RNA sequence: UUUU
């Protein structure tokens, strides 16, 4: 095997879309602007209605 | 509580960040399955070993596989770069030990007594084995028995494999070539002779 | 394909350099520059000296450098060899001593050519291929019966693509012929038609003329071709794909090169998954064909000889033979000598046998 | 889960599991924590089975990778599990051997992490020596993996043992029914370079050979072996056979390797029926000695603890030169270690009883003697430990929380008050 | 539709892709690949929507590393270097075995101005790719070519030759997938002309010339055509086709005769002169008279001397002496003058040449790895004095540089054979076979003939053995 | 011509200026060295991406 | 400290004089013409004698005296010859005579040490009916091997070998085991290595790219203690080194025709003697090629001897 | 001063 592979799930040991993006900073006009784990977006130098769950 | 203290230690030395995500150093340390991942990662992470030879690297890496329990006095180092590597490893371990004792993590017998035992006493033997000397001279100069020397070299093979993988992760081609060359250099003769059961 | 154990050995086997070796189910045959042909019985016992089960025959005063053996089921066993003067000589082996019968199979007009390389093609009629110093390849069909009455029938010739020295030749089980030349060019032609198919050149550069093909081998499946060639004091191996004629890759190790000095011979195992190469630097290396990565390495010393009186540490001039170069290497099928086997010949006039663990 | 004395027939269960998995056209994995038993197990299984393939996987070598039964160590299996090896797809049984084996300074005894990380379709066959702590670990495995475990424990021994004490006398102190005798102990209480010649002469006269002497010192083994000059145990035919075997075996080495001082000294002792086995030997020398002992050409052997865990040690007698062993300082032998070492003193079908002798060079106290010989067996302990590598790997595999894996480890007196979001 | 739009680059496929992606998202919004595709589709129109789509795709499927690379490349598209660097650092921490993060880091470093780190990262990306990326191969070949054009290298350097060979192999594999690429074809021609691979260069140059001819009315097109024609004339000159080389050089010179242009002019002059020399001496003389660096002067002097005229020889001598008096003293010019004087048999200058050759500084002796100065010194000494005092320079050379081969080639042949063996020196098969055959033994002659059966001396020696 | 001669104990064989200078110092070549080559030679972000695979 | 010229003899040899040595009675000098000349120590041309050894020339020579006087020399053919002062001895075996030898040194049981062209060092033991018996051999530290250019042996039992790649290896004489290993178009050839007569000090005549460097190491620890400079000691190659009886001053001979004397304790220069640093623009010495070898002579024979490119031998 |  390799470290690029994931292990098979062990045995015995223990609104998904809505719960996935609950902590994403939604900017004005209703759109995500900051990736998770970061603190900024890109600074250059209909899509909102798509909330169909 | 031990898990929390180890998380604090891993975050302190920049292995993982405040969100408990694995950084580059932690990613490299994931490969090292031996007992000293942090010190080995700190050793091979920068360009310290960029002027060493494959024989010198494989000789220096023997500190991590030799228990260091011996009575005979250490002879002088056979190469100045080996002395430099000894000093670097000692200072890295002192810094790491201070960081460990800051967070009051209990230490095993081997981890606490690392710098007290003569753990650099097989660098000359491994060096001369990698140069091409036969087992007779090696035994005439070694401070241990045949089994200990065979065990040390056998474990050094796997250490070389792990360092090859870590170097592939880091992005150091020269280290990868040196480790492959050393692996081919030390794997020969009676030390790696095939078993009588095969 | 990862552990090899020495089995039997023989030192000072010949009076000069042992240039080639070949094997069949019954025995192993070797040639040398002293002009003798030696037969080593494959079916040995425990703790039996191989020099006790050996049979020699004098062939030519000039010396021999190529040999091949054909065994097929009436049981016929043929040996063909080439001498330094340029003759092609055929012998029939019969058994419990061993009898050598010289066969006159070539006509008068075919005895004026100087041959270098040769190879047997077994039926799956048997065929023989050979190369000329002028750069030509000859194709023969062997008919044993008309009652024993052997004849060699000429099928055709293949001319050189460019003329250069033809140094190596091989024939596959699917009906292909590969010829190597001294400038690094390899030609592949069809057996049933004698028409060339592919022509690829394997040179790293053409600044200097130190490129030369030393060995060409076909995979046991026949879908792959391996080439050993020089690169101005280095040894290189390149893999090609024979169905469409395209470069696959190269075998290399830190020492872009496969060996440190020169690659003399190549060999595939029974399944075609492992390749072995022999080097002038005194090493045998084993490679994985799919991953193109080195697996193992064997080292040759003059001190490997079991009998201490047959150890040749130095030659007649005083030069050291502590790590001698390997001339030729051969894989042996399972059951010839449980698992596969291996044989090689070196500069210290020794012949050595190995066994695969498992 | 099977817990029985060694040489009671625990390998029959493993062989039946291998054959049963072969019938279903699935695979089996055999693991041990000692790297010197993989080769012995490989040879033994390849000799035992026909039409079933056997393979061996170690750090560098691979033998028959596409076999039906693969042999490795537990660290190799753990690395495979963490790296998602495709080999585990077709594995039906995993055999854990030498579960009771405990050693603090050995980072290769990791079998609880292996149990935790195994998939749902894999069943277990755990084998160990007799321990008083079986049900707790079996219950933890059953609860954690949600599999039905059955506990088989057997104290019966195929060949009974006797315990004796050696000045030019052999006084039996414990009979075959484990009944301590005090009259003979008191009689003993009433009543060097020449000890071992005398012991060997007495045993040869009584015909209780071959023997194994357990010495807890690498140098003392060789000193005692050299103190046996003048004694011989072989005739011309046996000496020739041993010489031929060694000559064929060392063929794989160079001439300067065959001339090493240990090989010369070992051949010199071996051609007389004597041998030494400890951890300071070259591995090929140890293999040669073990094979020659198995074939039956060796009558006297001096060995450390490295020989107690070995596979084939058929001996009529076992001798204890001492009861204390250095581990952090000199320490008396635990009852478990003594039981494990002394249980090798019988041969099934060739022996009527097992002889074990303790050497008294001034008498020995009764309290320590009774504690060492007749004592409560050592409990089964948990060797699970937290390491930075495991934490980093589990943080890299963002699908399994480290706290959850921690909370599913074994612990004596764990809190049964866990209500997850209840 | 997205694949068609990427390959053909036409607007009408982007709108169809957007339509299909929006309809699929309406039917089911739980899938991540749809958001990835929608982000790629609008990556050029609105970067905010693309960033939103990439972020949602990461949220839905967090074990996918292609979203992070897409977001980093989008950041690089709008010239935000630090954002892309942070994303690439995270990606490297997440998927080290992939080759895309290394390529992105190398691009950022190359833009910043670093050279060594950029080369290291490009090499790592190429090695990790294992033939699966065209961009990695192209970037690696371009980097290798950019580092070894005016770096002052010699053919004897093994590493440079191996780098060029690897670049050529990478470019062949690249051409198997994307032919008709002008920049890659130019780089391939530059590498092949330097590896002396003239037939492959001929084929690739024919393809490139056809492409440029089809593509053409402007000015830069004519200049690029002239440069390509100059290189193509060089390829014919190296291939042995002198008439075609002359024709191409004339055509290239015609269009750039009234103007990067200096290099093409020099190349055209060299090619025309060398083509005419191989035999109209008048045109060659005129072209070489039409023409520092110490190499053009030596080549011109060689050609003019080989012409065979008294005026040509005088011109060559005058030019060499002018270079010596202008740019100082060097080894090659002095050796050429000495050879010309020795061949012409001029007694007056021979003594001065011998004195100057014997008064060489140690630096020039370190540079001379072939030992030409001792050879010329001994030749001049023997011709002038008819004595045997010329071996003393060989003895001194063997004293100073005892591991050389040419010094022992004269004194002791056993030393030369032993020095060249077992890898102590790098030696080819022809030289080793010659060394073996110079032992006069039958075994050694047989071994040398085995190593090189096309060697005349080995065959002759074996025949003389009997 | 020599192999035809070959067609018809470690024995010892019986086998024993201006041209060298001309060939080594004054012979021009049509293959340009690297020095002359140095004197005369003159040296989309959406295509780096991966399009996702179809779904069945 | 000053030195005054005492005697001179021009045109001593027909070819280059490569090495010089002396004892309490005679001074010997070899050349490329194949002669070795013995010069009386008590003009010196009238007290000189000549003998013919080999037609290929000689490049090394040494003298052993203890009433015994022995001379060993090496030829350009790889030979190694002995003479009892002139009576040619036969001490080498038939198979040992097949080797190629480069350098030698008499280690005053007596010892003889020699190097080969393949990087191997040979150690003997002289027993006066004279015989030699091989004590052992030392192989090349590196693979592939290199040329062994220099060798020396100390009175305390140490052996130093220098190679053409810049590596110096220190090995013992009792057990023949390695002790140290230093690795200090460019040239880095080790031209000369010397042991201080008293104490623990090793001087190595290093090579730069056309420059001469001297570096001092100390034994029993293998630590570099510095280098002599005026970090180049000469404007050309340094050919040989020499200590005096006390061991406080070290004399170096260079290819620039100068003899510079140094102080061991202070690592500072003392005086310069010109046989007949300035660098023109590249690294070329402004001076002319000079000295091949130098040798101190103790009191009663202090003096020194010098051999130059001018085919003359000079005493001071 | 066993074991790795």
């Amino acid at each position: 095997g390799s470290t690029a592979q994931l292990p098979f799930t062990p045995g015995g040991i223990p609104s998904t879309m809505a719960n996935a993006t609950k902590l994403l900073h939604k900017d004005g006009q209703g759109l995500f602007d900051i990736p998770e784990g970061m603190n900024r977006g890109i600074k250059p130098m209909l899509k909102q209605l798509n909330e169909i769950d | 509580p031990d898990y929390e203290k180890r998380l604090a230690v891993l975050k302190d030395t920049e292995f993982i960040d405040q969100n408990h995500n694995v950084l580059l150093k932690g990613r490299v340390a994931c490969e090292i399955n031996s007992g000293y991942e942090l010190v080995l990662t700190e050793l091979i992470l920068d360009n310290f070993l960029g002027s060493f030879e494959p024989e010198e690297i494989v000789a220096l890496l023997s500190v991590f596989v030799y228990e260091g329990k011996t009575r005979e006095e250490e002879p002088p180092i056979v190469t100045p770069r080996l002395a430099k590597g000894k000093q670097r490893i000692e200072e890295i371990y002192k810094k790491m030990l201070c960081v460990f004792n800051t967070h009051q993590i209990p230490l095993t017998q081997d981890e606490a007594e690392f710098l007290d035992r003569k753990r650099f006493a097989m660098m000359n033997v491994v060096y001369e084995w990698a140069r091409g000397l036969s087992f007779k001279e090696i035994m005439e100069m070694s401070p241990e028995a045949e089994g200990t020397v065979v065990r040390v070299i056998t474990w050094l093979d796997e250490i070389c494999r792990e360092v090859k993988t870590a170097s592939i992760i880091i992005g150091n081609s020269t280290l990868h070539m040196k480790m492959s060359r050393a692996q081919e250099l030390i794997k020969r003769d009676i030390v790696f002779a095939a078993s009588l059961y095969l | 394909s990862k552990v090899f154990i020495a089995t039997a050995n023989a030192g000072k086997a010949h009076d000069a350099d042992i240039f080639s070796v070949s094997a069949c189910n019954s025995f192993t045959v070797s040639c040398s520059g002293d002009g003798y042909l030696k037969v080593w019985d494959n079916k040995l016992l425990d703790n039996e000296n191989p020099k006790d089960k050996s049979y020699s025959h004098f062939v030519h005063k000039s010396g021999l450098h190529h040999v091949d053996v054909l065994q097929a089921i009436f049981e016929l066993c043929l040996v063909a060899t080439t001498s330094f003067s340029g003759d092609l000589l055929f012998y029939r082996i019969t058994r419990k001593k061993v009898i050598f019968e010289k066969l006159d199979l070539l006509d008068s007009d075919m005895k004026k050519h100087s041959f270098w390389a040769l190879k047997w093609g077994a039926s799956n009629s048997h065929r023989l291929v050979a190369t000329d110093v002028k750069g030509t390849t000859y194709i023969w069909k062997f008919h044993p019966f008309a009652n024993w009455s052997p004849t060699l029938e000429l099928q055709g010739t293949v001319e050189s693509p460019m003329s250069q020295f033809a140094t190596s030749v091989d024939i596959s089980e699917r009906g292909l012929i590969a010829t190597g030349f001294n400038n690094g060019t390899v030609q592949i032609s069809e057996l049933s038609t004698l028409r060339p198919l592919y022509n690829f050149e394997s040179q790293h550069s053409m600044i200097n003329n130190s490129n030369s093909i030393r060995s060409v081998k076909f995979s046991p499946q026949g879908s792959l071709l391996a080439i050993a060639h020089d690169s101005n004091s280095f040894g290189c191996i390149t893999l090609y794909e024979t169905e469409f004629g395209e470069r696959i890759g190269s075998l290399s190790v830190p020492t872009e090169f496969a060996h440190s000095s020169w690659v003399m011979s190549l060999s595939f195992n029974d399944s075609g998954e492992t390749l072995c190469s022999a080097g002038w630097d005194g090493k045998l290396r084993f490679w994985d064909v799919k991953t193109k990565e080195r697996i193992t390495t064997l080292n040759m010393h003059c001190d490997d000889i079991e009998i201490e009186e047959d150890i040749l540490a130095v030659d007649e001039h005083g030069d050291s033979l502590a790590e001698p170069g390997v001339f030729d290497v051969k894989f042996l099928k399972k059951g010839w000598r449980l698992n596969e086997s291996l044989c090689c010949v070196c500069l210290d006039r020794s012949i050595r046998w190995f066994r695969e663990a498992g | 889960f099977v817990a029985a004395h060694t040489s009671a027939g625990k390998t029959v269960v493993a062989e039946y599991a291998i054959a049963m998995a072969h019938r279903n056209m699935t695979k089996t994995i055999y693991t041990s924590p000692i790297k010197a038993l993989s080769n012995q197990k490989f040879r033994d299984f390849k000799e035992t089975f026909d039409d079933v393939n056997i393979g061996l996987i170690t750090g560098d070598v691979q033998i028959n990778p596409d076999a039906n039964c693969l042999i490795m160590t537990t660290e190799i299996l753990r690395s495979m599990l963490y790296r998602g090896a495709d080999l585990i797809r077709d594995v039906e049984f995993v055999i854990f051997d030498e579960v009771h084996y405990v050693n603090d300074q050995d980072r290769g005894v990791v079998w609880e992490e292996v149990i935790i990380m195994l998939p749902q379709h894999v069943k277990f066959i755990l084998l160990s020596a007799t321990v008083p702590n079986t049900y707790e670990f079996a219950n933890w495995i059953g609860r954690t993996k949600q599999k039905n475990i059955y506990v088989i424990s057997t104290p019966k021994r195929p060949v009974p043992l006797e315990i004796n004490i050696w000045k030019k006398e052999l006084i039996p102190v414990i009979n075959q029914n484990s009944e301590f005798l005090e009259a003979n102990f008191r009689k003993h209480k009433e009543i060097s370079k020449k000890t071992w010649p005398e012991i060997v002469n007495y045993l040869r006269k009584r015909e209780l050979l071959p023997m194994v002497v357990f010495v807890f010192s690498k140098k003392r083994c060789e000193e005692y072996a050299d103190w046996l000059e003048g004694i011989n145990f072989c005739n011309n035919k046996e000496k020739s056979q041993i010489h031929m075997f060694i000559e064929k075996s060392i063929t794989r080495l160079k001439k300067e390797d065959r001339d090493l001082p240990q090989i010369l000294k070992t051949r010199s002792l071996l051609e007389r029926g004597i041998a030494v086995h400890h951890g300071g030997l070259l591995p090929i020398v140890k293999e040669l000695i073990e094979i020659l002992f198995s074939k039956g050409f060796i009558k006297v052997l001096f060995a450390t603890e490295t020989f107690a865990m070995g596979l084939n040690l058929p001996t009529r007698t076992v001798i204890f030169s001492s009861i204390r062993k250095h581990d952090n300082g000199l320490r008396e032998l635990t009852p478990g270690e003594f039981t494990q070492m002394a249980g090798r003193a019988g041969r099934r079908g060739l022996d009527s009883t097992g002889t074990v002798i303790v050497m008294a060079y001034s008498p020995l106290s009764i309290a320590t003697f009774k504690e060492v010989t007749m004592g409560v067996p050592t409990r089964l302990q948990s060797q699970f430990r937290l390491t930075y590598n495991m934490i980093l790997n589990l943080l890299r595999i963002e699908a399994l929380r480290v706290e959850e894996m921690i909370k599913y480890s074994f612990s004596e007196n764990a809190k049964e008050t866990l209500q997850p979001e209840h | 539709e997205l694949t068609a739009f990427i390959t053909l680059k036409e607007p009408q496929y982007r709108d169809a892709a957007i339509f299909a992606f929006k309809k699929s998202i309406q039917l089911q919004s739980n899938t991540s690949e749809t958001w990835i595709g929608l982000g790629i589709a609008t990556m050029d129109i609105n970067f905010r929507v693309s960033q939103h789509c990439f972020i949602k795709a990461t949220a839905l499927e967090p074990k996918a590393t292609n979203t992070w690379f897409n977001l980093a490349m989008l950041g690089l598209k709008k010239k935000d270097t630090e954002f892309a660097q942070q994303v690439l650092n995270k990606l490297q921490s997440l998927a080290p075995q992939d080759s895309s993060p290394w390529l992105g880091m190398a691009l950022i470093l190359e833009e910043q101005g670093d050279i060594i780190g950029s080369s290291k990262l490009f090499a790592h990306s190429f090695i990790l790719s294992n033939g699966r990326s065209k961009a990695a191969q192209f970037m690696y070949a371009k980097n290798v070519l950019e580092n070894h054009i005016n770096n002052g290298d010699d053919e004897r350097d093994i590493e440079t030759v191996e780098k060029l060979t690897t670049a050529s192999i990478a470019l062949e594999q690249f051409f198997k997938k994307s032919p008709d690429s002008q920049f890659a074809l130019q780089c391939a021609l530059l590498t092949l002309e330097r590896l002396h691979h003239y037939e492959n260069a001929n084929e690739l140059a024919n393809r490139l010339i056809g492409i440029l001819e089809k593509k053409f009315q402007d000015e830069r097109e004519l200049f690029n055509f002239a440069i390509i024609k100059g290189q193509f004339a060089r390829i014919h000159l190296g291939l042995g086709n002198f008439e075609l080389s002359i024709e191409n050089a004339d055509l290239s010179q015609g269009i750039i005769s009234e103007s990067k242009s200096m290099k093409t002019k020099i190349s055209n002059h060299i090619c025309l002169g060398l083509s005419y020399f191989f035999d109209f001496d008048q045109t060659l003389n005129q072209f070489q008279e039409l023409l520092d660096s110490k190499h053009l002067v030596v080549l011109i002097a060689k050609v003019l001397y080989d012409v065979g005229e008294s005026d040509t020889k005088e011109i060559a001598l005058q030019e060499l002496t002018e270079y010596i008096a202008t740019s100082g003293a060097d080894l090659l010019v002095t050796l050429t003058i000495a050879a010309m004087s020795i061949l012409d048999d001029k007694r007056e200058d021979l003594s001065i040449i011998l004195e100057e050759l014997k008064a060489l500084p140690l630096s020039k002796q370190i540079i001379d790895k072939h030992k030409d100065a001792p050879y010329l010194i001994e030749e001049i000494t023997k011709r002038l004095y008819r004595n045997d005092t010329g071996k003393q320079v060989w003895q001194r050379s063997a004293y100073f540089f005892p591991n050389n081969l040419k010094v022992w080639e004269r004194l002791d042949k056993n030393i030369q054979r032993r020095i060249a063996s077992n890898g102590q020196n790098k030696v080819t098969a022809e030289e080793m076979s010659k060394l073996y055959c110079e032992s006069k033994n039958l075994r050694s002659i047989q071994r040398g003939m085995f190593l090189c059966p096309w060697n005349v001396t080995a065959v002759k020696a074996l025949n003389e053995c009997f | 011509e020599l192999y035809q001669s070959l067609k018809e104990e470690d024995r010892i064989t019986k086998l024993d200026a201006n041209d060298i200078i001309k060939d080594r110092f004054l012979r021009p070549s049509n293959a340009l060295p690297w020095s002359l080559l140095d004197m005369v030679q003159d040296v989309d972000y959406k295509e780096l991406l991966k399009v996702p695979d179809p779904i069945n």
